[PDB]
């Protein structure tokens, strides 16, 4: 059983600062990991320490950044990674570590459930909507809703009279910590010059509602 | 770098294999571990040295290694299978653990669906806020995995691009897109701007023109 404990959202530029919680003993003679998940990405292994080294060794590309650390009476391993920014967003993953350096076996046997950091330097900020604008049977024709913060927002079409042939994409989250979303609506080509489109913009927590016509 | 095919897929019943290429001071030296991760829990450990499984893991599962590259087997896939695979290996030039790209493994489903992508150009009135953001958008896809390349005059975009993973219709097919934003300088200043999105090994493009 293992078990992180983090603050969940934590500054730019701040510590983080989490635990992983190891009942049942055992710490001592063992090699302990962190590891991290940036959402949507691939696992990065952070460091690992020994249980009585107390020896550390870290990913050479975070090392001015990373603390491990072991607290054999509390049971508890640490990590501390300075410096934060958008990038150290990701669940936080401590795992047992099986490390025999005589057969170059490095491995992960026993892992945590996880915590998601957030390191957002984004505050509340209302989105700019701009109109997204073009043999074929379909055209499509949508609206940008851009650079707001946080989720969500939502988008009808000709004030919700329109609803066939609408996609809402999901946002993207920007290395600035804004997100941006399209909504696009198919049509079939003849219908290109004899109906209007409006899409309806609504961002709620920045009190802001656009309607934009798309030609 | 530990590189894997970003997407393998077969029916249910068929088996696979999912390669892990690495170098001499990582797998032609370590012994390789594997990974599973079902979406979206924590991952679990597979397999570890190189062909051993740990208890609890069926034997439709197998590794193996051969000089610099290894490669996970499974046989009799089951939808349970479908999750994201990836590869361990110690370095002992770097002194680091070196993950894989990571591999979505996909128990069709229904059948492979190629990308409709759209690129939209920048707005006039964007445009006037001396900004230009493209938007491209990428749609019903099958396998949920594509890699996506930005071009500006034909060259390799690397600064500006932002790109969202993958994620499910309602239709189980899969949408995606990417942005990228520029001044409208930058716009101005080129000829072209491409899309460029590639889906099981074959690559669907869109070019706009200021
Ligand atoms: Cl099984
Ligand atoms: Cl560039
Ligand atoms: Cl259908």
């Amino acid at each position: 059983q293992l078990v992180e404990s983090g603050p969940g959202l934590v500054k730019p530029l701040e510590t983080l600062s989490l635990t992983c919680a190891v009942p049942g003993g055992s710490i001592r003679r063992n090699y302990w990991s962190w590891i991290r998940q940036p959402p949507g990405k691939g696992l990065e292994w952070i460091g690992h320490s020994y249980g009585s080294g107390g020896s550390t060794n870290y990913n050479p590309s975070l090392e001015s950044r990373v603390t491990l650390s072991v607290d054999t009476s509390k049971n508890l391993f640490s990590l501390k990674l300075t410096s934060v920014t958008a990038a150290d967003t990701a669940v936080y993953y401590c795992a047992r570590t099986v490390w025999y350096y005589t057969s170059g076996t490095h491995y992960f046997d026993h892992w945590g459930q996880g915590v998601l950091v957030t390191v957002s330097s984004a505050s509340t900020k209302g989105p700019s909507v701009f109109p997204l604008a073009p043999s074929e049977s379909t055209a499509a024709l949508g609206c940008l809703v851009k650079d707001y913060f946080p989720e969500p927002v939502t988008v009808s079409w000709n004030s919700g009279s329109l609803t066939s042939g609408v996609h809402t994409f999901p946002a993207v989250l920007q290395s600035s910590g804004l997100y941006s979303l399209s909504s696009v609506v198919t049509v079939p080509s003849s219908s290109l010059g004899t109906q209007t489109y409006v899409c309806n913009v609504n961002h709620k927590p920045s009190n802001t509602k656009v309607d934009k016509r798309v030609e | 770098v530990l590189t894997q095919p970003p997407s393998v897929s077969a029916a249910p019943g068929q088996k696979v294999t999912i390669s892990c290429s690495g170098s001499s001071s990582n797998i032609g030296r370590s012994y390789v571990s594997w990974y599973q991760q079902v979406p979206g829990a924590a991952p679990k450990l597979l397999i570890y040295d190189t062909n051993k499984r740990p208890s609890g893991v069926s034997d439709r599962f197998s590794g193996s290694k051969s000089g610099s590259s290894a490669s996970l087997a499974i046989t009799g896939l089951q939808t349970g299978d479908e999750a994201d695979y990836y590869c361990g290996a110690w370095d002992g030039s770097l002194n680091v653990h070196i993950f894989g790209s990571g591999t979505k493994l996909t128990v069709l489903g229904q059948p492979k669906a190629s990308p409709l992508v759209t690129l939209f150009p920048p707005s006039s009135e964007e445009l006037q806020a001396n900004k230009a953001t493209l938007v491209c958008l990428i749609s019903d896809f099958y396998p949920g995995v594509v890699k996506v390349a930005w071009k500006a005059d034909g060259n390799s975009v690397n600064t500006g691009v932002e790109t969202t993973t993958p994620s499910k219709q309602s239709n189980n097919k899969y949408a995606a897109s990417s942005y990228l934003s520029l001044t409208s300088d930058q716009w101005k200043s080129h000829k072209s701007y491409s899309c460029q999105v590639t889906h099981e090994g074959s690559t669907v493009e869109k070019t706009v023109a200021p």
